[PDB]
């Protein structure tokens, strides 16, 4: 399917029965990449490994916010400590994350994920889904929260840049 | 139903009465004749040119013979422009009040005033003259859609040539009539208001033909028209440039722009719309054809696109009259921000009480219009849509991620609602807990629009740098340092931008894109959707499709113009509110011998309207102060109306909150009573419809909310102002 | 499901059928009209309730009716 | 054009979008977490551990010296008639 | 003030629950045979009286307060 | 005042949309909900509407009625 | 009567929407539709908007069952076109719904059978009655 | 002063009660749904058809009350 279509919204996988587009930011190869990539994605790898970068990365994250427009923004007393803020928020996050995971059972007829790739290989399974993944995941992310919160407010009780 | 005959056949019931004028401008359920329906809507336009035709013969009249005009214009300042008198019966008599010049009437905000003297009119004479000349066009109106219905009226083939018709109402109508107009004021407009501004009294005026006739009157001010030959075929041009400049910004003396400067805008406007009249293609060649322009333009992303186009606005007039009714609309707001902030009219900016009028009426009408844009556009969908005959192809894929756009559309509203309401429901919070430090305010954490602040600023620089030509500023709201004070009122006055003004901006954003958001969603799913496949087969305009699929009321696209219109009435009576406020306490006041500068509500916006507690209280509760207080005085109708409009406004909630189902039960309690004693009308009494009654509890919502207002503004700024 | 019963005093003009969207009636012969027709309800699985069906009927009173039960994806008209 | 009532997942959009990636893996240091992060991954047991974790909030506002709890010291209004 | 319009509102509730649980009577649990021609089945077979004079009486009542109150507006 | 004036029909096609976008979000497609997104009733509405009418109605004059009051005792 | 059966057959021209099936086909059900078209037409598509009919068996797939009639009662009228509809299923099976009987609905036949028939008339209900049911059986 | 008001009153009253009454006499059936009896105090109505039966129930005919109750007290 290339490349004199001279058109750009070719039916999503040549399904035009299916309610979806392609479109650039659909199917771009740069995004297709980004998209394959991370840890949301990347099937087939250990769930926990992959909570843990998506844990780490948004605990680290969450630090920012909750300091600069804190309740003591503004105060030596609070000058990060409010980075404790953005542990709980991953400690309440954690939480909504496990009982999510009670939506999954044990059985568990594991992954409700497709079974298949686009290009209909027809070929594995996800396994993100299914009660021992999805809880290594969290578990995972609690982790990896928890860390990113951490490491964040120490750069910051240091800092030097930016004062 | 007089207009179809099985429609008129019988009455049974009152839904009768009801169809029979909800129906009546239905032309295209009359009939399937397209040149039918085009015959009527042309006379149509006829009958309504003469309406408003007449209407202006009364403005022009009442002026003559019921106005102190003659009184105002010796003293401007402080005489109160009033027309119209009340008879003295039942007490109406205190409606007349001292408005000065000797006379009793209601003081007006039309502004006709301020039009006449922009015009150089000194007497009643030239207003009643100019009455009957309107009263004389009025009848030809009016004959002449007689003439052309029932002696000539056009072949469809006649309305369909639209390239000779924009060429025509761009340059015969646009580019002439701004010709002419130009012609009128350099010698009638110009001469005579200068020695207006030299407060030489009208009647010590020469008559206006006399500057026309002679050029000696003329020529000693503005000594280029002096050479009868004149510079123009010399094509100097530089010589004119007394009569005309670009200095722009706003006379000292009369407060408004300079017709020194609206002359020579005509002027280039007139052979601008001149030039752009010869584009499209007729008969003698030269010339574009707009079928096949239209054509040319195709893309990877539309595919085929705009093709087919020139069929579908050539056949059908709700298409061309969403489009109109769009930007005629979007015509009238832009209309209402370019003549407050750039007074065009002498004793314009300093008469306050017209300016909140002028501003709150334009709102108004612009935001109607594009709301009726959406009905249209529906009506469209729904009747006159044929892929078959009529494919775009822009029209598909716009139904093919329809589902898209309006999901999108959905999640911006949100974002943009709690980023906007939120806010103040932050500050109302903080302040409340007593921590004004928290807050979204210039003392706290400040949200500046240096976007805002950063164009202002550029403007402010234009003259001189980007703008040689320009003297002065484009207005003065940009201006800088500058400030004119025509009496003891200011006229206008640099507009500042602060966090207060970031938050209302971010109102407006909303209010708008939700208002879209509802039109828009009703437009595109009018035909077809996920929960009724079939909807056009009901119609644009049904009540539901039973209870059924969890309940599928208000699916139709009338309901969704239905819904959007409350909205609509959101959306502006917050930006006429923004208007109020901002322009009383940080523009409008009355500046000293030393310069100071006191505003009427002291500069309390900045820090009280990031409140909602500061709206209403600061705002509603200060300013009504004069509505409700009001008896006893001139203004003793606003007080009332005041009220009447609350009434009218809580009457709708009885008919928006409710169904027919129970009042029709009710009926049949009340049609046995009658039965009883002999008094049962043949035409058997029925509930109003599902949609008439949501018809008419818009109405009465829509009249009873801004009439409420209007009697709130024109209370306030007259006992103020 | 929704629950829709049509009763003898049924004139089998028909048009409760064509009015439904979903195929939910069907005309059956019978000795009780001139039609000698009447509407009959298998399908009341596929019905979403919108009652068209009575918007159609002649009867004084209708001959059918629909009475909004239980709640399915189908009932609920959902598409998703 | 192709429906397979074989498949009945191609015909759907069962198939995972190309985002889906059943690549290789990442470094060893996997090793590490695997070992730190296990108490975490039981489920339920987590689900306690975060709820006790409130213990957390209760110690956090026992022991408090910045926050609004004191007057600090005035002399209160009589006030409208005492 | 305070418990007036409390008891006010209260009671106010309480009288449309009275007026509630009636209609729900007539639904659930009445026996139009078990009650012939008694005083409750006479207001069934008369009810489009006493719902008329309570229009009227509404109306009379609205046409006039409301008429008296504006006028000396 | 929403849950009185606009009604279901409008409601339900606007939720159809969304339950499409979450569908096609990437990163969202992981998960899903466990009950189907529907627009609330018809005599829902009317309830979740008055209830809101009533609270408002009652807080506001409850706020009004104590602090005039209280303010000038 | 026999259901026909439907196997392999081409789709029509279209192009792709957003209004398509969207896992509830995937995990409940899903409604195809099959016509015949004795030229290659143009027809307006319920939840989109424009596509070619095609010339040949035509074989459709959508959602709910109601687009599929919606479709195929525009597809009667219009053009003379005769159609049916089927319920896909998740795991093959095949259920045949419409006409079914072969003959439509709106025209009597022989041998239906009435399912909810009551020669009472209405108005004659009862009234509850704690017991199951609710009089309207 | 007093006169007026307890005349708004008594008009609050006639028309609360007209509401609810008839909603208590027409909860078995009228003639625009005679066979009301057989849906129960609450559904959400009966279609469009036969002009529009909207807020036909016994239930909404209470709901429309609690405005007038609230108007009342
Ligand atoms: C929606 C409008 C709104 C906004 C913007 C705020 C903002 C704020 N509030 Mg307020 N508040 C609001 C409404 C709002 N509030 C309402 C309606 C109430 C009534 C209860 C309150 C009551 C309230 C209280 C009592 C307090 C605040 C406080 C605050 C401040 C700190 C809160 C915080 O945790 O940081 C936010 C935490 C986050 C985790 C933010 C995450 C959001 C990020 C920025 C999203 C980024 C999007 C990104 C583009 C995604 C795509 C990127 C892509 C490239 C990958 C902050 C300025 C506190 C304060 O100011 O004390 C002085 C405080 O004590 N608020
Ligand atoms: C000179 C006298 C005259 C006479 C005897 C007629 C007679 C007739 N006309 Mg003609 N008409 C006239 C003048 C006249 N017309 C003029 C001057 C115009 C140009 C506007 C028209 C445009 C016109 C059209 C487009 C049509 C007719 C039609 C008809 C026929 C049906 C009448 C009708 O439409 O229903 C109703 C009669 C009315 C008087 C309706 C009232 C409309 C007027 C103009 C309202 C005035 C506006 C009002 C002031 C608005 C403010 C209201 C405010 C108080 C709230 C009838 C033979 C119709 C026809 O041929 O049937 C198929 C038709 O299609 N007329
Ligand atoms: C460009 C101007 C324009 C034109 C030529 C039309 C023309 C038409 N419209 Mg449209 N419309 C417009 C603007 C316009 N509209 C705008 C701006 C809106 C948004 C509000 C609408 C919303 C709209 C809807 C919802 C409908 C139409 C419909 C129609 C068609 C027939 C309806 C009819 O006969 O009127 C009938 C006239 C009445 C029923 C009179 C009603 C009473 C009015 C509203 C009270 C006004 C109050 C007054 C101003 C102040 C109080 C006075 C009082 C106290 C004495 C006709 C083709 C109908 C249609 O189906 O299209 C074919 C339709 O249902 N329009
Ligand atoms: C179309 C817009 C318009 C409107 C809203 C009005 C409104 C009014 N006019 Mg004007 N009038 C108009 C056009 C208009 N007129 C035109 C075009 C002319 C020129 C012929 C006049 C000539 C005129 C005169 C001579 C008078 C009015 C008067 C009046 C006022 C008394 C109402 C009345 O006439 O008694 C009822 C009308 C009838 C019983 C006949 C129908 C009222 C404010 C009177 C006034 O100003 O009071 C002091 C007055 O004497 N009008
Ligand atoms: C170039 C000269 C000219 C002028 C001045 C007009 C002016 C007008 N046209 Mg016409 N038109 C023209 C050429 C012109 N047209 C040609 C050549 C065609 C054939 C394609 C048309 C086809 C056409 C249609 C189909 C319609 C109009 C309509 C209108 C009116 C709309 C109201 C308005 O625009 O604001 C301002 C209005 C005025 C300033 C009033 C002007 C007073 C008279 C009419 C001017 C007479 C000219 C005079 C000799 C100088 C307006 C009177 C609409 C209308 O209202 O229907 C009656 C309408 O639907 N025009
Ligand atoms: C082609 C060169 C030419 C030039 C540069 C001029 C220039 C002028 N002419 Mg002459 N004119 C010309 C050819 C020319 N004309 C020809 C070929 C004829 C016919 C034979 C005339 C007949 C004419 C008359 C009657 C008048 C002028 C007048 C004028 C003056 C304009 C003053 C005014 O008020 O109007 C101006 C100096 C006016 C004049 O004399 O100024 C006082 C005047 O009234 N012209
Ligand atoms: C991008 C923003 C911008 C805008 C909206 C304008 C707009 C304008 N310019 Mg400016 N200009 C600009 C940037 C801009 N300019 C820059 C960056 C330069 C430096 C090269 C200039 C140098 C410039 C000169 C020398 C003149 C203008 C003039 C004008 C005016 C008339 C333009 C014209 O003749 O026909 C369309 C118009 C208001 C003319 C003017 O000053 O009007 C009196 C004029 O002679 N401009
Ligand atoms: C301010 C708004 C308002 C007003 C004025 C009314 C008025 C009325 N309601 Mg209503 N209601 C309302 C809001 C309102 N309601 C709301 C928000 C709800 C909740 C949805 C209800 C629910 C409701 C129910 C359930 C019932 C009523 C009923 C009534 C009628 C009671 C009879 C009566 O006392 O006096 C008579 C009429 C009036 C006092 C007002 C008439 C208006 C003026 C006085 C008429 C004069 C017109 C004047 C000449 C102006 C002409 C205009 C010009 C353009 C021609 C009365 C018409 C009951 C009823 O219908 O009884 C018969 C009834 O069943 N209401
Ligand atoms: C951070 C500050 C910097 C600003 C950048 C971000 C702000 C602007 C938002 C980016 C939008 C991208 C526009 C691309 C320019 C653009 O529109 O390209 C137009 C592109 C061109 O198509 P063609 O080349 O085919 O056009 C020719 C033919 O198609 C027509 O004959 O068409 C499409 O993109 C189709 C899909 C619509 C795309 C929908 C996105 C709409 C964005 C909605 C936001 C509106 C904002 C308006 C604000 C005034
Ligand atoms: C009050 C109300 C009614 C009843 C209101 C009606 C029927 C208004 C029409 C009544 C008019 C005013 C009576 C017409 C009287 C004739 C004009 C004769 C008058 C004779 C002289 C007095 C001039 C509905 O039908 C309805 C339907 C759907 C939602 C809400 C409501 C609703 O709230
Ligand atoms: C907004 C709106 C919706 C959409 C409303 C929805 C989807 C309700 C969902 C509300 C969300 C979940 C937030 C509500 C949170 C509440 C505070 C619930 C608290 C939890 C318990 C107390 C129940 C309708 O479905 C509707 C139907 C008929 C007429 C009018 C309307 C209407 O106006």
């Amino acid at each position: 399917s290339e490349k004199p279509t001279y058109q750009v919204v070719q039916p999503i996988n040549g399904d035009p029965f299916i309610g979806s587009l392609e479109t650039p930011v659909t199917s771009s190869p740069l995004v297709a990449w980004y998209l394959s990539n991370l840890p949301g994605y990347r099937t087939a790898v250990n769930p926990l490994l992959r909570g843990i970068e998506v844990g780490l990365a948004h605990g680290f994250f969450l630090v920012g916010p909750f300091v600069k427009a804190g309740p003591l923004r503004n105060t030596e007393y609070a000058g990060a400590a409010g980075s404790l803020a953005a542990a709980g928020l991953v400690v309440i996050l954690s939480i909504c994350l496990t009982i999510y995971g009670i939506s999954s059972f044990n059985e568990g007829d594991p992954s409700t994920a497709p079974s298949l790739t686009l290009t209909g290989r027809k070929k594995q399974p996800d396994q993100l889904q299914t009660a021992d993944g999805w809880a290594k995941f969290t578990g995972g992310f609690f982790f990896g929260g928890i860390s990113g919160v951490i490491w964040a407010f120490f750069l910051l009780y240091v800092l030097d840049l930016p004062y | 139903g007089h207009f179809s005959r099985t429609i008129a056949k019988g009455p049974d019931t009152t839904t009768w009465i009801w169809n029979l004028h909800a129906d009546a401008h239905d032309f295209d359920s009359h009939t399937s004749d397209l040149e039918e329906i085009s015959r009527k809507v042309f006379s149509a336009h006829f009958g309504q040119l003469s309406i408003i035709f007449l209407w202006l013969s009364g403005m022009y009249f009442h002026g003559a013979r019921f106005s102190n005009y003659e009184a105002w214009l010796n003293d401007p300042t402080h005489i109160r422009p009033s027309a119209q008198v009340v008879w003295p019966i039942v007490g109406q008599e205190i409606l007349n009040g001292d408005v000065g010049g000797g006379f009793r009437g209601i003081q007006i905000t039309s502004g006709f005033f301020q039009i006449w003297r922009a015009s150089g009119i000194t007497s009643e004479l030239q207003l009643y003259c100019t009455a009957i000349g309107a009263l004389v066009f009025a009848g030809l109106m009016l004959f002449a859609g007689w003439f052309h219905y029932h002696k000539a009226a056009p072949k469809l083939a006649w309305f369909q040539d639209v390239e000779s018709m924009l060429n025509h109402h761009l340059a015969g109508l646009l580019g002439l009539g701004s010709l002419s107009w130009a012609r009128h004021q350099v010698h009638v407009s110009l001469p005579i208001n200068q020695f207006l501004n030299a407060g030489v009294d009208p009647k010590e005026i020469p008559l206006p033909h006399e500057f026309i006739l002679n050029r000696d009157l003329l020529a000693q001010l503005y000594p280029s028209f002096a050479e009868g030959a004149t510079p123009f075929f010399t094509l100097n041009w530089s010589k004119y440039a007394d009569f005309l400049t670009f200095r722009g910004g706003l006379d000292p003396l009369t407060g408004g722009l300079w017709l020194t400067d609206i002359a020579h805008h005509h002027l280039a406007i007139a052979i601008l719309f001149l030039i752009a009249g010869h584009m499209y293609r007729t008969n003698w060649g030269i010339g574009h054809g707009i079928k096949d322009i239209l054509e040319a333009h195709k893309g990877p992303f539309t595919g085929q696109g705009h093709k087919g186009l020139y069929e579908i606005l050539t056949t059908s007039w709700h298409a061309q009259l969403s489009i109109n009714l769009a930007m005629l609309g979007s015509l009238t707001i832009v209309v209402a921000q370019h003549m407050y902030s750039m007074p065009p009219y002498p004793y314009l900016a300093t008469d306050y009480a017209t300016q909140l009028s002028l501003f709150t009426h334009h709102m108004w009408i612009g935001g109607f219009l594009i709301v009726g844009a959406a009905a249209h556009a529906a009506i469209f969908m729904v009747r006159d849509y044929d892929p078959t005959t009529r494919y775009n192809d822009l029209l598909d894929r716009v139904l093919r991620h329809r589902d898209a756009i309006i999901s999108h559309l959905n999640w911006v509203c949100i974002f943009l609602g709690f980023h906007s309401f939120g806010l103040y429901i932050h500050n109302d919070t903080m302040s409340a807990l007593g921590r004004p430090q928290d807050m979204f305010s210039d003392t706290a954490i400040q949200l500046q629009p240096v976007f805002a602040q950063w164009i202002q600023n550029t403007h402010a620089l234009a003259p001189g740098t980007t703008a040689p030509g320009a003297t002065a500023s484009t207005s003065l709201t940009w201006g800088g340092g500058d400030l004119v004070a025509v009496g003891n009122k200011v006229a206008l006055l640099p507009i500042p931008l602060g966090t207060a003004d970031f938050l209302v901006h971010h109102i407006h954003a909303f209010t708008i894109h939700v208002t879209v958001l509802i039109l828009l969603k009703g437009v595109l799913f009018a035909r077809s959707s996920r929960l009724i496949p079939d909807k056009a087969n009901l119609g644009f305009r049904f009540p539901c499709d039973g209870p059924g699929r969890g309940g599928t009321c208000q699916v139709s696209a009338w309901d969704h113009v239905f819904l959007g219109l409350f909205w609509m009435y959101n959306s502006i009576s917050v930006v006429i509110f923004h208007f109020s406020w901002k322009m009383q306490s940080d523009v409008w006041g009355s500046i000293n011998d030393q310069g100071v500068v006191t505003h009427i509500t002291g500069g309390n916006f900045a820090q009280s309207s990031i409140t909602i507690n500061g709206w209403l209280r600061d705002f509603l509760w200060a300013q009504a102060s004069q509505v409700i207080q009001s008896y006893g005085s001139s203004l003793s109708a606003y007080g009332l109306f005041f009220l009447g409009a609350h009434f009218v406004w809580a009457f709708s909630l009885m008919f928006l909150f409710s169904g027919r189902g129970y009042w029709q039960e009710l009926i049949e309690s009340i049609v046995w009573a009658h039965n009883k004693l002999k008094v049962a009308p043949a035409t058997q009494p029925r509930a109003l419809s599902i949609v008439q009654g949501r018809a008419v509890g818009v109405t009465h919502y829509l009249l009873g909310g801004i009439a409420t207002t209007w009697a709130f503004f024109l209370a306030r700024i007259i006992a103020v102002g | 499901s929704h629950s829709v019963k049509i009763y003898d005093t049924c004139i089998g003009c028909t048009q409760c059928v064509r009015a439904c969207p979903t195929d939910v009636l069907e005309m059956i012969p019978w000795g009780g009209c001139k039609a000698k027709q009447i509407a009959s309800a298998p399908r009341t699985e596929d019905c979403v309730g919108c009652k068209r069906c009575e918007s159609a009927c002649p009867t004084d009173f209708l001959s059918v009716r629909v009475y909004l039960w239980h709640e399915t994806t189908r009932s609920m008209g959902l598409a998703y | 054009y192709f429906d397979l009532e074989d498949i009945g997942n191609t015909t759907g959009q069962w198939d995972l979008y190309g985002s889906d990636a059943p690549s290789p893996y990442s470094p060893l240091q996997s090793k590490f977490f695997e070992t730190f992060a296990a108490p975490f991954t039981k489920r339920g047991l987590l689900l306690k551990f975060l709820i006790l974790g409130g213990g957390s909030t209760l110690a956090y506002f026992s022991t408090t010296a910045s926050g609004d709890i004191l007057p600090i010291v005035k002399g209160p209004q009589l006030p409208p008639k005492l | 003030a305070a418990l007036y319009t409390h008891h006010q509102y209260i009671a106010g509730f309480i009288m449309t629950g009275a007026f509630a649980h009636g209609p729900i009577f007539f639904i659930r649990d009445y026996n139009p045979e078990q009650n012939a021609d008694n005083v409750l089945a006479r207001m069934l077979e008369h009810k489009e009286a006493i719902i008329s004079h309570l229009s009227w009486a509404s109306l009379f009542l609205g046409f006039h307060t409301l008429g008296l109150y504006v006028h000396n507006d | 005042f929403m849950f009185l004036i606009s009604w279901r029909g409008y409601w339900q096609e606007l939720i159809e949309t969304l339950a499409w976008a979450h569908e096609r979000t990437p990163l969202a497609n992981l998960i899903r909900w466990r009950d189907k997104p529907v627009a609330l009733s018809i005599v829902q509405a009317r309830l979740v509407g008055l209830v809101h009418f009533s609270v408002g109605y009652i807080f506001t004059y409850a706020a009004f009625l104590i602090a005039s009051t209280s303010g000038k005792f | 009567t026999p259901p026909e059966l439907d196997p392999n057959t081409p789709s029509p021209i279209f192009g792709g929407s957003t209004g398509g099936l969207l896992r509830k086909a995937q995990v409940e059900e899903f409604y195809v539709i099959t016509w015949e078209s004795p030229k290659e037409q143009i027809f307006e598509m319920p939840t989109g908007g424009a596509a070619i009919m095609r010339e040949g068996p035509n074989l459709l797939k959508l959602a709910r069952k109601e687009q599929c009639l919606a479709l195929g009662t525009r597809l009667r009228s219009k053009y003379k076109i005769k159609y049916q509809f089927y319920r896909v299923f998740p795991s093959g099976e095949v259920q045949y719904l419409h006409p079914k009987d072969g003959v439509y609905p709106e025209k009597v036949n022989p041998g239906r059978q009435g399912v909810g028939v009551n020669f009472r008339s209405i108005g004659k209900n009862v009234s509850p009655i704690e017991v199951k049911f609710t009089g309207k059986q | 002063g007093d006169f007026l008001v307890h005349h708004a009153i008594a008009l609050g009253l006639h028309t609360t009660t007209l509401i609810l009454v008839k909603g208590a006499l027409d909860a078995r059936g009228s003639k625009l749904m005679p066979d009301k009896k057989d849906f129960g105090y609450s559904f959400p109505c009966d279609g469009p058809g036969r002009g529009g039966t909207c807020d036909i129930s016994a239930w909404d005919d209470f709901y429309l009350a609690v405005f007038w109750m609230l108007n009342t007290i």
